C-alpha cells in the first residue's frame, strides 16, 4: 500500500531531529523516543490484519532510511527506528523487516562499518536483530 | 509507390503571414522610398520582390488611399536607418509578446 | 502493465486473439457454455426509449414502404403507356397510394405499435437500431414480455397480491401460466412467480431444518479459515437464503 | 483491396465489391444532378463515396473509422478534397432525410445518417422532389454550391460608362512621382 | 547477473534466475543460521539478562570484536525498557493519549467519529482474508516428516488472476494469491488451484431437466498450462490432455501479431528454482481450452522459522478476491442454479433461474415441459470462488 498514514511524518521527524544531536549514541535515540513516545504506534485499536500489515510497511519505510545514499549517522537512526519499531510491535509472531538481496551484503558491510567506526550501539542493535531475524530475506523492500 | 498518385495544384505554398509592424514599415517605405519594388524587396531581405507586388495588389484593394497618404508623407531616405529600425521594432515585439 | 488481461494473446495490427483449440471445439458441441456467457447489463431509461422508437419505425416502415412501392410502379407503368384512358387509371393507383401515404403519416404512435403478438423484424431491429449491443431474441423476449404497452406494468393491489396467493395453492404453485390466467390482471407466469416468491414463507426463512444445517456445518468445515466464511456464496448449496 | 481477408483487413473490413460499387454509383449519379461535380476533380467524389459506402455496408465495424485511416490499409492515398466532398454529402443527406417522417422522427445528424443511407435510397427520387426548393418545370436550393452562398447583391446593372479623358493633367500629381535630387543621392548611397 | 533490481520502480523487476537467486542468498547466509527454522532467543528487559548473558556475551564479543565487558554493556545499553513505552500487558484496543505522533493523531482522527449509535461496530478493517491465511497456518509445523519445508527453501507469492476481469477497473486485480516452493513442480500449482473452469458443465435439458449431464469438465478434459518467458510447461499425463501450445504457436508465430518466438515443455519438466522469471510481470497460466489465469510473482523470499513449514498446507493460499454470487432474476435473492434461453415466460433472453424457480415455472406437477423454452444446467464461478 506505501506509506502509512502520518508515519513518514513521524519517522522523519524522529530521524531529523536525532541527526541534529550530532551524536550517534542509542541513548540520545531513545530519549527522543520516549520524549514523544514513538512506541505508542502499534495501538489505537489496530485489529490484527493491521496491525501486521502496518508493521511490514513501517519496517520497510525504516528500511529506505537505514539503506543509502543517507550518510552514516542517519543510518545509524535509521537503525535504532528499525530497532524500536520491530521490538515494540505487538504481533504474534512478530512481522518482519523486508531486506533485498541487494540490500543484504551492503548491510553486513554497513554491520562490518558499524563496528569499525567504534559506535558499538548500532553493530550491537543490528546483531540483535539478527538474533532476532527481524531481516526478512525477500527479493524487495 | 501506388497507382493512386494523387494530383492537385501546389503552387500555393505556405508564406509566412504579414506582420502588422511589417505593414506599418511598408508603408513608411512607400513614404521614404515610393513603389519600387527592388529596392523594397532589398531593404525587406525576408520578402521577395514577388511578395512586395503581391502586398501593393492587397492593399490597393482597400488601403489604396493609406498607398496615397504614405507616398505623400514623404522623408530623407536611408538605408541604414531603414534596417536598424526594422530590426529593432521586431525585437521590441518579441519582447512585448 | 495491465495490457495483459485476458486475453494473453492478442493482435496489434487485427486485434484478434487464437482460434478456438480442439478443447473448447468439443467443449462448444456437447454445449458447455463459458463464463463470458454469464455477463449481464441492464436495461436503462434511453434504451427503452430507444426500443420504443425503433419498434413504431420499424411499424411504419412496414406500412408504408409497401405503400411507396406501389406508387413508385403505378408511376413507371403510368410513364410508359401511350393510352390515355389506361394512363388515367394508373395515375388514379398511384393517388390511392399518395393519399394513403398521408393517412399513415398521421396515425398516432400506438396505432403504429399494434397488438403484443405483430411481426416485427427483430433481426433488423437489433443489427441496425440498437447498433447489434442487444440481440434479436433478447429485444423481441424483452419487448413482448415487459415493455409492449399491452404488458401489465402496474403495482400489486392488495386484492391483487391475496388472490395470488390464494389460488397459488390450488395449482400446488406449479403451472403458473394458468396461474396468471386465472389471476385475470394479465400478469406473466414469471410476474405471478417473483411477486409469489418475493412474499412467500416456503422460501425465504426465518426458520431452519436439519438438512440445512448439515450442509451449512459441512461448507462452514470445509471452507472456513479462523474468522472468515463466504456467507452469501453457500446460498447455492442449501435453499431458501440469501 | 478490400475483396479478401489480409492482416490490414479482417474480416469486419472485408466487403464484396458488387454492393458497395452499386452503393457508388447510387452516390455519383446523386453528385452530378447535385452540381457536385462540375468543376471540380471527380476523384475526391469518388474517395468520399467509397468511403462512407464501404462505411454504411458494416458500419457497427466501421462507423470508427476514418478516411486515411481506411486509405492506408488498402494501400490507397486520398484528396484533401475528399473531405469537402464528404461535407457537402453530408448535407445533403441530411437535407434528403427531413423529407419523410420514419426517418425524421430519428433526428438524424452525422453521426447516425451514415447508417440509414440504405433506407434513404430505396426513395431518392421521391426525396428529390420533397426538398428542392426549385419546382418549375424548367425547400432548399438545387442550384450549384458557388451561388448556394447566396449573392451579397444579385448582380445589379453594372455601370457601363465613360469619361472626357482628354482633359489637362494636374502637374503636380506628375511631379510627386518624381524623386527630390536629395532623394537621388540617397538611393544613390543606399544602391 | 541474477541481482535483483527495478524496472519499473515498486511494479516489477528485473529477471533473475530462480535458482542461482536462491545460492545467491544461501552464499551470504549459510553456515550464520540467520535463515534457520530454530527457534532462536528474543531481545528482552536488562533485568532478566543473566540467564541469557553466559551466551550471548562472547558471541557478541566474537561478532563485534570488542571485549566480553563491552558486550555486557552494549546488551544493558540497547535493552528494550529504553523502547518499550507500552508496558507487557497494554491492549492495543485504544489510543494512548501520552504520545505525539501524527500517525495517531490521524488514527484518533480515524477511530473517535465512529463512535455513534450508528457506526459503533467491530466489523472488517478493509480487507479480511489475509491474516485468516496467516493466523491459520503461521508457525506451524507438520505431523509428518515428509511434509517439513526444508531449511533456507525458496518461498514464492503467485497471484493467479481470475478468468472474470472487472473490464471496468483496471488498478486493483482479480486474484488469488497462493506460496509455493522453490523445488515444487509446476504440476502441484496446476493441481492446487481450485478454479470453477473445472466444475464447467451444460447441455440443453428443458424437456428432461433431471438429465444433467454426469461429467464435469475436469472428468473430460484435463489440459493445462503455465508459460512463463516466453515458454510454455503443459500437462501430458493423462490421455485427457492436449497440448494447446501447439494449436497457440501454430497461430501466433504466422505473423508479427506482436509476440516473439516461443518454446514448449512440459508441466512435470520445471521446478520453480527451474524458472527465469520477473517479479510483477505478468504471466500466463490456462486450463480447459479457455480459462486463461494471468501470472503475476509478487513475492519470492527464503523460508523463516516463522513462516508455515505444515507443507500439507501448501501451495499456501493468502489472499483472495470476493466475487459476487449470481442470483436468480426471479426471487432476486437466491442463487441460480439454471440458465434458460428462448424462454416464453422469461422477460429477457438469457434469463437466470435458481433450482426452486426453473423447475416450478416451466414444469408441471408430473414434470413434464410447458411453454417454449431452452434450458442448461449451470455452476455459479460467482459462488464456487
Ligand atoms: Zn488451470
Ligand atoms: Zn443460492
Amino acid at each position: 500500500m506505501g506509506t502509512p498514514p502520518g508515519l513518514q511524518t513521524d519517522c522523519e521527524a524522529l530521524l531529523s531531529r536525532f541527526q541534529e544531536t550530532d551524536s550517534v549514541r542509542f541513548e540520545d535515540f531513545t530519549e527522543l523516543w520516549r520524549n514523544m513516545k514513538f512506541g505508542t504506534i502499534f495501538c489505537g485499536r489496530m485489529r490484527n490484519l493491521e496491525k501486521n500489515m502496518f508493521t511490514k510497511e513501517a519496517l520497510a519505510l525504516a528500511w529506505r532510511y537505514f539503506l543509502p545514499p543517507y550518510t552514516f549517522q542517519i543510518r545509524v537512526g535509521a537503525l535504532y527506528l528499525l530497532y524500536g519499531l520491530y521490538n515494540t510491535q505487538l504481533c504474534q509472531p512478530k512481522q518482519k523487516i523486508r531486506v533485498a538481496l541487494k540490500d543484504w551484503d551492503e548491510v553486513l558491510k554497513f554491520q562490518q562499518d558499524l563496528v569499525n567506526a567504534q559506535h558499538f550501539d548500532a553493530a550491537y542493535i543490528f546483531r540483535k536483530l539478527r538474533l532476532d531475524r527481524a531481516f526478512h530475506f525477500t527479493a524487495m523492500p | 509507390g501506388s497507382t493512386t498518385t494523387y494530383s492537385s495544384f501546389r503552387k500555393n505554398y505556405y508564406s509566412k503571414p504579414w506582420s502588422n509592424k511589417e505593414t506599418d514599415m511598408f508603408f513608411l517605405a512607400i513614404s521614404m522610398v515610393g513603389t519600387d519594388f527592388s529596392m523594397i524587396g532589398q531593404l525587406f531581405p525576408h520578402r521577395a520582390r514577388i511578395e512586395i507586388k503581391n502586398k501593393f495588389k492587397r492593399e490597393e484593394k482597400t488601403n489604396g488611399w493609406r498607398i496615397d497618404k504614405a507616398f505623400q508623407e514623404k522623408r530623407p531616405f536611408d538605408f541604414d536607418f531603414f534596417a536598424h529600425l526594422l530590426q529593432k521594432v521586431l525585437a521590441e515585439e518579441e519582447k512585448r509578446k | 502493465m495491465g495490457h495483459f488481461m485476458k486475453p494473453y494473446f492478442k493482435d496489434k495490427v487485427t486485434g484478434v486473439g487464437p482460434p478456438a483449440n480442439e478443447d473448447t471445439r468439443e467443449k462448444a458441441a456437447q454445449g458447455i457454455k463459458a463464463f463470458e456467457e454469464l455477463l449481464v447489463t441492464k436495461w436503462k431509461n434511453w434504451e427503452k426509449a430507444l426500443l420504443r422508437k425503433s419498434v413504431v419505425s420499424d411499424r411504419l416502415q412496414r406500412l408504408l414502404q409497401p405503400k411507396l412501392l406501389k406508387l413508385e410502379y403505378l408511376h413507371q407503368k403510368q410513364s410508359k403507356v401511350s393510352s390515355e384512358l389506361e394512363r388515367q387509371a394508373l395515375e388514379k393507383q398511384g393517388r390511392e397510394a399518395e393519399k394513403e401515404i398521408q393517412d399513415i403519416n398521421q396515425l398516432p404512435e400506438e396505432a403504429l405499435l399494434g397488438n403484443r403478438l405483430d411481426s416485427h423484424d427483430w433481426e433488423k431491429i437489433s443489427n441496425i437500431n440498437f447498433e447489434g449491443s442487444r440481440s434479436a431474441e433478447e429485444i423481441r423476449k424483452f419487448w413482448q414480455n415487459s415493455e409492449h404497452p399491452s404488458i401489465n406494468k402496474q403495482e400489486w393491489s392488495r386484492e391483487e397480491e391475496e388472490r395470488l396467493q390464494a389460488i397459488a395453492a390450488a395449482h400446488g404453485h406449479l403451472e403458473w401460466q394458468k396461474i396468471a390466467e386465472e389471476l385475470g390482471t394479465s400478469r406473466s407466469a414469471f410476474q405471478c412467480l417473483q411477486k409469489f416468491q418475493q412474499h412467500n414463507k416456503a422460501l425465504k426463512r426465518k426458520e431452519w431444518t436439519e438438512e440445512e444445517d448439515r450442509m451449512l456445518t459441512q461448507l462452514v468445515q470445509e471452507m472456513r479459515v479462523g474468522s472468515h466464511i463466504p456467507y452469501r456464496r453457500i446460498v447455492y448449496y442449501m435453499e431458501g437464503r440469501d | 483491396k478490400l475483396f479478401q481477408a489480409s492482416p490490414s483487413v479482417p474480416a469486419k473490413y472485408v466487403e464484396d465489391k458488387e454492393k458497395m460499387l452499386s452503393r457508388t454509383m447510387q452516390l455519383v449519379e446523386l453528385a452530378n444532378e447535385t452540381w457536385l461535380v462540375t468543376g471540380r476533380h471527380p476523384l475526391p467524389v469518388i474517395t468520399a463515396a467509397t468511403f462512407l459506402a464501404w462505411q454504411s455496408l458494416q458500419p457497427a465495424d466501421r462507423l470508427s473509422c476514418s478516411l486515411a485511416r481506411f486509405c492506408k490499409l488498402a494501400n490507397v492515398d486520398l484528396p484533401y478534397p475528399a473531405s469537402s466532398r464528404l461535407q457537402e454529402l453530408l448535407a445533403v443527406l441530411l437535407r434528403m432525410a427531413e423529407q419523410l417522417a420514419w426517418l425524421r422522427v430519428l433526428r438524424l445528424d452525422k453521426r447516425s445518417v451514415v447508417k440509414h443511407i440504405g433506407d434513404l435510397l430505396q426513395h431518392r427520387q421521391s426525396l428529390v422532389r420533397s426538398a428542392f426548393r426549385d419546382g418549375t418545370a424548367e425547400p432548399a436550393l438545387l442550384l450549384p454550391p458557388c451561388m448556394l452562398k447566396s449573392p451579397k447583391r444579385i448582380c445589379p446593372v453594372p455601370p457601363v460608362s465613360t469619361v472626357t479623358g482628354d482633359e489637362n493633367i494636374s502637374d503636380s500629381e506628375i511631379e510627386q512621382y518624381l524623386r527630390t535630387p536629395q532623394e537621388v543621392r540617397d538611393f544613390q548611397r543606399a544602391q | 547477473c541474477n541481482f535483483p533490481e527495478y524496472e519499473l520502480p515498486e511494479l516489477n523487476t528485473r529477471a533473475f534466475h530462480v535458482g542461482a537467486f536462491g545460492e545467491l542468498w544461501r552464499g551470504r547466509l549459510r553456515g550464520a543460521g540467520d535463515l534457520s527454522l530454530r527457534e532462536p532467543p528474543a531481545s528482552a528487559l536488562p533485568g532478566s539478562q543473566a540467564a541469557d548473558s553466559d551466551r550471548e556475551d562472547a558471541a557478541v564479543a566474537r561478532d563485534l570484536d570488542c571485549s566480553l565487558e563491552a558486550a555486557a554493556e552494549l546488551r544493558a545499553v540497547c535493552g528494550l525498557d529504553k523502547l518499550k513505552c507500552l508496558e507487557d500487558g497494554e491492549d492495543p484496543e485504544v489510543i494512548p493519549e501520552n504520545t505525539d505522533l501524527v500517525t495517531l493523531g490521524v488514527r484518533k482522527r480515524f477511530l473517535e467519529h465512529r463512535e455513534e449509535t450508528i457506526t459503533i461496530d467491530r466489523a472488517c478493517r478493509q480487507e479480511t482474508f489475509v491474516y485468516e491465511m496467516e493466523s491459520h497456518a503461521i508457525g506451524k509445523k507438520p505431523e509428518n516428516s515428509a511434509d517439513m519445508i526444508e531449511e533456507g527453501e525458496l518461498i514464492l507469492s503467485v497471484n493467479i488472476l481470475y478468468p472474470v476481469i472487472f473490464h471496468k477497473h483496471k488498478e486493483h486485480k482479480p486474484y488469488q494469491t497462493m506460496l509455493v516452493l522453490g523445488s515444487q513442480k509446476l504440476t502441484q500449482l496446476r493441481d492446487s488451484i481450485r478454479c470453477v473452469s473445472d466444475l464447467q458443465i451444460g447441455g440443453e435439458f428443458s424437456n428432461t431437466p433431471d438429465q444433467a449431464p454426469e461429467h464435469i469438465s475436469k472428468d473430460l478434459y484435463k489440459s493445462a498450462f503455465f508459460y512463463f518467458e516466453g515458454t510454455f510447461y503443459n500437462d501430458k499425463r493423462y490421455p485427457e490432455c492436449r497440448d494447446l501450445s501447439r494449436t497457440i504457436i501454430e497461430w501466433s508465430e504466422s505473423h508479427d501479431r506482436g509476440y516473439g518466438k516461443f518454446q514448449t515443455a512440459r508441466m512435470e519438466d520445471f521446478t520453480f528454482n527451474d524458472l527465469c522469471i520477473k517479479l510483477g510481470f505478468p504471466y500466463l497460466y490456462c486450463h480447459q481450452g479457455d480459462c486463461e489465469h494471468v501470472i503475476v510473482i509478487t513475492d519470492i523470499r527464503l523460508v523463516h522459522h516463522d513462516d508455515c513449514l505444515d507443507r500439507t498446507l501448501y501451495p499456501l493460499l493468502i489472499k483472495k478476491h470476493w466475487l459476487w454470487t449470481r442470483k436468480c432474476f426471479v426471487c432476486k435473492m437466491y442463487t441460480a442454479r439454471w440458465v434458460t434461453n428462448n424462454d416464453s415466460f422469461a422477460p429477457e433472453d438469457p434469463c437466470f433461474f435458481c433450482d426452486v424457480c426453473f423447475r416450478m415455472l416451466h414444469y408441471d406437477s408430473e414434470g413434464n415441459k410447458l411453454g417454449e423454452f431452452l434450458a442448461y444446467p449451470y455452476v455459479d464461478p460467482g459462488t464456487f470462488n
